[PDB]
């Protein structure tokens, strides 16, 4: 997961 | 500047983020927004112009913020959706298979259904709680963006999810997405806010  | 859900802001002449939701807090304007697009005071634009700052923020953990405005914005009810616009009406928070849409600079308006609550996302940052997922694509530069149900009940802000290499995640399947969302309502308490409806 990454922000976006 | 017109300040609609889902267009792009810029951050200190660097990061792209997308605006959430038009509020007041009393008499002052706002936009909400995610967290990890700026720090406390940071300088928002869009096009061009300087519209305000960041007046407060929780990342990670959370994954809000909002954005005081100057008085010379024009606050609207409204999210973009391609050059329509979906109303916004309240905040209601939709159950999980719910369809909503989310709105944001890169990938624009999609939508898919919720299909989980509670998720946490494990960024770089530290870890964010509390999140709802759903379906529908995004990528790069949505954060922040709106996500509301086709009726105007805002659901929240984007925080992140699983981007691939592409910078999306709109080329896999939607039962392989997951899109995350900050939920609006704690935000709004937290910080006192009210939704510019219409």
């Amino acid at each position: 997961a990454a922000p976006v | 500047a017109n300040i609609v859900g889902g267009i792009e802001y810029s951050i200190n002449n660097a990061s792209l983020c997308s605006v959430g939701f038009s509020v007041t807090r009393g008499a002052t304007k706002g936009f909400v927004t995610a967290g990890h697009c700026g720090t406390v005071n940071a300088t928002a634009r869009i096009g061009g112009a300087v519209v305000g700052t960041f007046a407060a923020r929780v990342f990670p953990g959370n994954d809000r913020a909002w954005v005081s405005l100057t008085s010379a914005q024009t606050l609207l009810p409204r999210v973009a959706n391609g050059s329509s616009f979906v109303t916004v009406r309240g905040s209601t928070e939709a159950a999980v298979g719910a369809a909503v849409c989310r709105s944001g600079r890169t990938t624009g308006y999609q939508c898919g259904t919720i299909t989980a609550k509670n998720v946490t996302a494990n960024y770089a940052e530290g870890a964010v709680r509390g999140l709802t997922q759903g379906n529908a694509c995004m990528g790069r530069g949505d954060s922040g963006g709106s996500w509301i149900t086709s009726a105007g009940q805002a659901q929240g802000v984007m925080s992140g999810g699983n981007v691939q290499s592409n910078g999306n995640n709109c080329g896999i399947p939607a039962s392989q997405r997951s899109s995350l969302f900050e939920r609006l309502q704690p935000i709004l308490s937290q910080y006192g806010l009210s939704l510019v409806t219409g």
